[PDB]
């Protein structure tokens, strides 16, 4: 650890009070989003359900975490996760999901020197798709995904899409058995609900029979 | 038991040009096959650790191809440096070595 | 200028006591009801209960949180839900529900600077709802959904919608795949235990059976099997090995048919509307092979030109009696 | 201000407050005063030989510790109180999953009184066993029981004891009743005590008194294996020169009880015995089946049959007495 | 870091013969220890494996009964023992460890046993 | 007062003691006696080869660090100070999914003797996987083990034994599975090597013959009539070529129809159960009927009453001489 | 006082101890030692392409500041130190819903050699994912994969090895063979980085060799439908004036093929391509069409015909010369 890892992140700690989010009162939190699909699972065509398997990455700014030493990047494992803020993305349309635990939860955590910071976990969505059963057999799906913050109105989190907003496996020992991987489209929108304005970000998947 | 053949025996060729030197397994070895040179009367050093995987110190033009039982070693331009014979080992079982291939330049 | 945040949270949980309700000892709270409707996903027959995924929200008003200097409406973490004082809110009719987790607790929690608290939560609950199915397949049920306090009373808590008919969203948009929601209702009361008088709300439903998918894959074939039984009569009475395969098809398939409707409904012991056509369709079936063995033992024209004739009249004044009782 | 009052109440109760040790445990025996509210009885699965039930499991006991002097006389706390001071570890002999709710907070109760006495409230889901003895069935009437007591404290340690009178501690809502293949008739509990290896313990029990209703049985398989007879008897009365036709009264009958025996036997248990619905649809085949001998007897003997103008007779009567002897030893 | 052997000797046929290999910049517990044959003119043949964590030893089937090697862990070395050797064994003895993908990285100097009159 | 002294006691007890350190550490290994008390096996399946086991797992081992002289009775803690003790890291290895019962608290027990001994019982319900050998399915009999380890303690760390000899385990005597049958119950101590050292065992094995009467009732008697049925056919005369094909078809049909609904509740086993020696010995016999009266059909129509007496006489002689061998060479 | 010795060397190792940051973060790379021994390999799951396996899964590392001098060389301690200390963080790359046991202590262990050396075996069950290829069903073997590797550690910064040798690293339990359709023939094991968008991984591959067994499929769908195509052929044996007694042959035969055509497509998932058992299925439902439609040429001309003559010799001689062209193919493949 040479000892000025340990101390570097003992200051960063001190005085961190993770139930606010960074720039509180300034100006609304930035977040960039990554994702890479694994494999998408079985299309249940009598619960009109999907399963994806993805590695969702997450990416801010913190202004609290801003270190100057030699040690440019802080690549950490999970038990830092617990401890800084994190933002709570949830699936709008997602019936079930879960993370991965074992051997240790599977998550990232990496805070560079200038305090911007990569969250990435897996999960498995058993997410819901509309199915239109006219012309079944011989149909086509746009499966979506839909994910955005549950707390924090629009004014407080802004999201936005990466470089490689959603990157494919091989495509090939995916489990679409009737439907084929056509394609994605990555599409950001404003939702009104009842307690505020929300940013929500969807992924479609193009599924031909 | 795990054998080895490096095949050929031995070649001349000159200075700075394309050789290809050949490994095959009995059977499945995975990626742990190293390929050790041997300058005459001296020690043996190491190549490739693994397949396809260059040693630190050795210069860029040695390189490999890793598959289930054939190992090809490929130095793009001989130099006058390498006056050894190479060795194609294994690791996957307990360790055994081949004949080796030897080499002369003009 | 964040410190002054920071320091205004950590001075409003120094001190408080999560064990006492607000206005221990005097007024009940007000707690507002806000659910939100995102799906209605399986509304099974065979173990008598619905899957509803909502928004629960609620709203009522804590003078320990009441902050002055920052003229913003704060939006804390989802884990300051452990420190704050929040209603004991339950289900009567919940068989199994779950918060979803995913990536974080799908929870929220707004402090206002008066004092209001706006709890959230994205839950998916399996309400039980006791059916009755004497007249299905053209059925109309009413799924309700009860919400009380469990440990609080009526002078200690009492809940409200918040809006009045607007309290409830989204029930519009909600599509089932046979059933179709025509109307809901809000009502506030208040139940009596043993242990006191607790505040209740209940959100309820109703719902009407789609005929369609029913109609196609029940009712048509078996007044079909009936149509096949009526080819009998045509036949001649020395052909004996026609008309005995011919009737006694139709007896076995109207039997399968049967055997082929009631193991994805509950053993229910009383007759739905859907059996009474079967049984009576087997009754028209079971009268046209004992036709059959009236004419083979006359014999062994007149009897079976009566029989094309009577039959067609009593079987469509069968359909007129329960095409009209039913519906 | 007020809230001030009730926190140092709370707090003082709280201090040199162990949770390990039960109330009077060098001293005394503690009892719990126990009642349930039956909510839903919910479906009584044949198969598997267990209930299921939704109560609102009421505990009552006296800490001597949790005596307070203010200005209230009971305290209506939250669950987080709950599990700081001493609860009594009461399970299910007989459950095999129950489930304590916790949406959206813990279903759970509690009221500290002046004197000292608590009540402990929880919402519970025990699907609890049943032993069943399908011997008479489906006209069977079992009593599903239902065993609860003190996991680790014996009887010199916790005794249970039922609060109000030993008719009305046990309550059934008037609504909810979940049974679709039985009724509830009524309920019945004692108080018995059971040695186990680590002692004897206070064992309460509460046994329900259900009858199952025959209804369903009658339309799905007692109709069928009826009307399927009478069926195979219409072979009687055709010509003794048709060969073929009644052939296909032969095969098909035959072949749908055997198809109804296999249906019939289905959604439940693997019983070692024959129930007394086996026992319907074995003479109901054994009627079938010699009606086809009869006809192989008939055509065996051809060249009106006086075995088949006496079978018209003797087979329908004999299905009659089968059936005013069944449906009066069973009923 | 380096691998050191002590030099050559001149043994006698049906003898015994007694040969090191030290081991310096590294402890041997952690690493295994590796022994192989190098014929005149001809390629290598490994003979044994040493794990000095538990004292585990595996040799090849051709040199059962042959080699037998104990180790020190505070002389830091380890010692070969030939009890039956003939005059057909006049080869060079290297020493080596594992590597990083189960290779032999660092090899030592090598000694020659030569078995004459 | 008496509570007081125990209170003081019991903080005595746990203050600086050492969960990450079991007792005697540097010394001999610790004994842990166990017995079981098994409630009721919940379910036995063939299809995912498992068995659900509700058992009272209880162990008795003496930890010298828990050791007091002031109280002369049995402290009988409350169930969450086992979090706060040294508890052994015992797992059973053909487990599948198991838990401790939650309902109304954590269903464990603890139990401080005054010579330092550590009574600790759970309440589980486990699913341990048994594989099974259908060679003689459904006349078989089964061996279940529940196998009983410590995971990280070797043989020079722990040592386990049954408590009471052969009369640890309790309760089998009075369980009720509705298939199968308990024959004998068998304790066996042992001690494996693993490449990580050797650790002690104790092994729960049941022998689990199965009663047969549902089997008959099921398949046996409605595939040994379809036999009786085939044979029809041969009192039937020859020129009623419609009646004789139509009455072996639809008894081919049945055979299949039975073989095909009964391999549908069974794993993918690749070998032949005796059930299917069966039911593949009535196809074969159906099926040479069938071929008897094709082989009539072309000897008088493609070129009788000899066949036809012939084959009425060899056909029940034969089914019996196989009936014969099958019921005394599986039983 | 005996058990003091022990207590204050397990404070002192763990005082200044952060568990955050691995073992040698600024100068090497933290080697990770890693092996597997199975207990029992479970059930191949052909529906949901996974497979379940229960596996020891064993590490071993170096950390230089648990170095501790005592009376006792290795230090076998409870569980609950592993959470305390730092342990990698291995995940199955192709896992879909793994369990780590808990029944009744959680069922890791955790020994402290006195040079710093670890180890760390944890009882997981894993229901890994296993993509396989349909074509050759039911004579079909697979290569079911188990990959593990690091999750936020890059191959800078944690690598990982086999303990003993490879070909000894992976050991399977001789009692645990709870196939009961697959067979195992044997593991292979590799090692390789991966790429991702973070960084290059070292990736830890093993293969477990499975072939299918047919015994079952046989009995269930293989004699059934050879049965009915010789069902079918002793129709060619009747006369011709049996028009309603050869069309219970023609029919019940055809709706027998459909049926089992049906009852057999439902074990395999929903493939889009035709697996070889549908290439058995398919000529033998064009064997009773073959056998219904020279009834239907010899009813139209309805002596005894030449159409049966010979379809009673031509129809079992080339229903069997595709029988032994259809095993020879496939069975020695
Ligand atoms: C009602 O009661 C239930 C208990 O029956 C409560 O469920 C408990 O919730 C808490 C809060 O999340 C859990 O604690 C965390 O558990 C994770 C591991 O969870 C994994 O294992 C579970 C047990 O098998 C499994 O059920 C999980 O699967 C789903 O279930 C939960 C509940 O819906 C859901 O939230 C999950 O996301 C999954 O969808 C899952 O596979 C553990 O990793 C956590 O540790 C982190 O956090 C701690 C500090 O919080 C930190 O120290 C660690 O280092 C680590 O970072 C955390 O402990 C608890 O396990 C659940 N218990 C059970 C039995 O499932 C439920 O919350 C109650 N509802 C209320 C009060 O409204
Ligand atoms: C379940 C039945 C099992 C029956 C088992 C077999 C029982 C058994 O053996 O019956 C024999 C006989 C059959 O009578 P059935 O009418 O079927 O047969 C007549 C009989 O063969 C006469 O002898 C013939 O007269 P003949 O030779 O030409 O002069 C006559 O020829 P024809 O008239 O066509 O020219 C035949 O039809 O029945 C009785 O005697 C009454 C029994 C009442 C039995 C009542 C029912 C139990
Ligand atoms: C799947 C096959 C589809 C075949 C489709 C094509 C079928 C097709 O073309 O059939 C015609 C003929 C029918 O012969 P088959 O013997 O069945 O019919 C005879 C034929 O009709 C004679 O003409 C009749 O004599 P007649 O003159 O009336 O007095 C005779 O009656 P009788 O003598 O009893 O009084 C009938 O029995 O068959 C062939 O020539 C062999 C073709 C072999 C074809 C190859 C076979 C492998
Ligand atoms: C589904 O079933 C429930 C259960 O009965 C029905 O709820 C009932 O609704 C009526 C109409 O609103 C209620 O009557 C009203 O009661 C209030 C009590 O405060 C009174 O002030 C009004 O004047 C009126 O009488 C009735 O109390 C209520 N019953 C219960 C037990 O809550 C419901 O209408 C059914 N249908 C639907 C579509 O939900
Ligand atoms: C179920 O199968 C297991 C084996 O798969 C049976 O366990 C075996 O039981 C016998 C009888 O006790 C054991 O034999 C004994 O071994 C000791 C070893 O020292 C020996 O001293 C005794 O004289 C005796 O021979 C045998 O070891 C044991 N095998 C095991 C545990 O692998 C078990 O009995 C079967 N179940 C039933 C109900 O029989
Ligand atoms: C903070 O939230 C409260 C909600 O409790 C907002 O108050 C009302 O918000 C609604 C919706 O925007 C308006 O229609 C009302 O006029 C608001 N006032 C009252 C008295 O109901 C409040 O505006 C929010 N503060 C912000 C966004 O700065
Ligand atoms: C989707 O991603 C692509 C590249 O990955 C980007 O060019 C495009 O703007 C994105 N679409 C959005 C953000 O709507």
């Amino acid at each position: 650890p040479e000892g000025d890892v340990t101390v570097i992140l003992n200051n960063l700690l001190e005085g961190y009070d993770n139930k606010l989010r960074p720039d509180i009162g300034v100006k609304p939190t930035l977040i960039h989003t990554d994702m890479y699909v694994n494999s998408i699972g079985p299309v249940n065509a009598i619960n009109m359900e999907y399963t994806i398997d993805i590695f969702f990455a997450q990416t801010w700014y913190d202004r609290r975490l801003k270190f100057n030493s030699t040690i440019k990047v802080l690549r950490l494992n999970s038990n830092m996760v617990g401890k800084i803020w994190i933002p709570d993305t949830f699936f709008r349309n997602s019936k079930k999901a879960d993370a991965h635990w074992i051997t240790t939860p599977n998550r990232m955590l990496r805070i560079w020197n200038d305090g911007r910071v990569l969250y990435t976990l897996r999960l498995t969505i058993d997410a819901e798709c509309q199915l239109q059963l006219h012309n079944f057999p011989m149909d086509e799906h746009s499966c979506p995904l839909e994910f955005s913050s549950y707390g924090y109105p629009r004014e407080e989190i802004v999201y936005q899409w990466k470089r490689s907003s959603v990157e494919v496996g091989d495509t090939r020992s995916w489990r679409l058995y009737q439907f084929s991987f056509v394609g994605l489209r990555n599409t950001t929108e404003v939702v009104k609900t009842t307690s505020g304005d929300y940013v929500v970000m969807s992924v479609y998947f193009d599924l031909s029979r | 038991n795990i054998v080895m053949t490096q095949s050929p025996k031995s070649m001349s060729m000159s200075v700075g040009e394309r050789v290809t030197l050949s490994c095959k397994a009995s059977e499945y070895v995975g990626t742990y096959v190293s390929w050790y040179q041997q300058k005459p009367e001296q020690s043996p050093k190491l190549l490739i650790y693994g397949a396809s995987n260059r040693y630190t110190g050795v210069p860029d033009r040695f390189t490999g191809s890793g598959s289930a039982t054939d190992f090809t070693l490929t130095i793009g331009s001989v130099q006058a440096e390498d006056l050894a014979d190479y060795h194609c080992g294994q690791s996957y079982s307990y360790p055994t070595f081949g004949a080796g291939t030897k080499l002369e330049l003009k | 200028n964040m410190s002054l945040v920071k320091e205004t949270v950590d001075r409003l949980l120094k001190g408080y006591d999560i064990r006492l309700r607000p206005d221990f000892g005097g007024p009940p709270v007000a707690v507002g009801m806000n659910i939100d409707i995102a799906s209605i996903d399986m509304v099974s027959e065979v173990n008598m209960d619905y899957t509803l995924t909502m928004y629960f929200q609620q709203a009522w008003r804590d003078k320990r949180l009441s902050y002055n200097v920052i003229p913003l409406n704060l939006t804390l973490d989802n884990r300051v839900a452990d420190q704050l004082w929040v209603p004991d809110t339950y289900f009567l009719n919940d068989k199994k529900s779950f918060v979803h987790g995913v990536t974080v607790k799908n929870r929220m929690i707004r402090l206002h600077p008066d004092g209001t608290v706006l709890y959230g939560l994205r839950i998916t609950t399996t309400a039980a709802c006791m059916m009755d199915l004497r007249r299905y397949p053209l059925d109309e049920q009413n799924c309700t959904l009860e919400i009380e306090s469990y440990g609080y009373t009526t002078d200690d808590i009492e809940f409200y919608w918040r809006g009045d008919d607007n309290a409830v969203t989204g029930v519009t948009k909600i599509e089932l795949p046979q059933f179709s929601i025509v109307d809901y209702k809000l009502i506030t009361k208040k139940v009596v235990f043993s242990t006191g008088s607790y505040p209740r709300l209940s959100l309820s439903f109703k719902l009407k059976r789609n005929i369609g998918y029913f109609i196609l894959q029940t009712y048509m074939p078996s007044i079909l099997i009936t149509i096949l039984s009526w080819v009998s009569f045509w036949i001649n009475y020395d052909a004996s090995a026609a008309r005995v395969a011919l009737g006694i098809t139709t007896v076995l398939t109207m039997t399968t048919i049967n055997t082929h409707l009631r193991e994805t409904l509950p053993k229910i012991p009383y007759v739905k509307a859907i059996d009474m056509y079967l049984m009576g369709c087997f009754v028209f079936v079971f009268m046209a092979l004992l036709e059959y063995a009236l004419v083979n033992y006359i014999f062994f024209n007149a009897i079976d030109r009566w029989s094309r004739i009577f039959f067609p009249v009593v079987f469509s004044f069968f359909n007129i009696v329960y095409w009209l009782y039913y519906v | 201000n007020n809230i001030t009052i009730f926190t140092r109440i709370l707090d003082r109760l709280l201090d040199g407050y162990d949770n390990r040790l039960r109330p009077g445990l060098g001293d005394s025996i503690t009892e719990v005063f126990t009642n349930i509210y039956v909510t839903s009885f919910g479906p009584v699965s044949d198969t598997d030989m267990e209930y299921t039930i939704d109560v609102f499991f009421r505990q009552k006991w006296k800490d001597e510790r949790l005596k307070f002097k203010g200005p209230m006389n009971i305290l209506r706390l939250n669950n987080l109180m709950a599990s700081k001071i001493w609860t009594p570890d009461t399970f299910f002999h007989n459950g095999k999953k129950s489930v304590a709710h916790n949406m959206t907070m813990p279903n759970k109760l509690l009221r500290i009184q002046d004197d000292g006495t608590l009540l402990y409230t929880m919402r519970l889901t025990v699907q609890a066993e049943c032993p069943m003895h399908l011997e008479d069935f489906p006209m069977d009437a079992h009593s599903c029981p239902l065993k609860f007591g003190s996991y680790a404290y014996t009887t010199s340690e916790v005794t249970y004891i039922w609060t109000y009178n030993a008719s009305d501690s046990v309550q059934v809502a008037p609504d909810g009743s979940r049974l679709n293949q039985y009724d509830l008739l009524g309920q019945s509990i004692g108080k018995e005590t059971i040695k186990s290896s680590t002692g004897e313990y206070t064992v309460m029990t509460a046994h329900f008194h259900l009858k199952r209703k025959i209804g369903y049985f009658v339309i799905q398989t007692y109709l069928p294996c009826i009307m399927t007879v009478i069926l195979s008897q219409v072979s009687f009365w055709l010509n003794r020169e048709s060969v073929p036709a009644r052939t296909v009264f032969g095969v098909t009958t035959v072949l749908t009880m055997t198809t109804l025996s296999i249906s019939a036997r289905n959604s439940l248990p693997k019983v070692a015995y024959a129930t007394a619905m086996d026992w319907f649809i074995a003479v109901c085949y054994a009627f079938v089946f010699s009606a086809l001998i009869e006809f192989a007897t008939v055509n065996y003997f051809t060249k009106v049959s006086k075995i088949d103008r006496m079978s018209r007779i003797v087979f329908p009567v004999l299905f009659g007495t089968f059936n005013l002897v069944y449906w009066a030893t069973y009923l | 870091v380096q691998l050191q052997q002590s030099g050559a000797e001149l043994v006698k046929p049906g003898a015994s013969v007694k040969l090191s290999c030290t081991a310096s910049g590294f402890n041997i517990k952690d690493t295994y220890m590796y022994w192989v044959k190098q014929r005149p003119e001809q390629g290598l043949e490994w003979i044994g494996r040493i794990d000095p964590a538990n004292g585990d030893t595996k040799y090849d089937p051709k040199f059962q009964g042959k080699a037998t090697i104990t180790t020190d862990t505070f002389s830091n070395t380890a010692y070969l023992q030939l009890s039956s050797l003939t005059s057909e064994d006049t080869a060079v003895y290297y020493c080596a460890r594992k590597g990083l993908r189960w290779a032999m990285d660092y090899w030592g100097q090598g000694t020659s046993v030569t078995v004459s009159t």
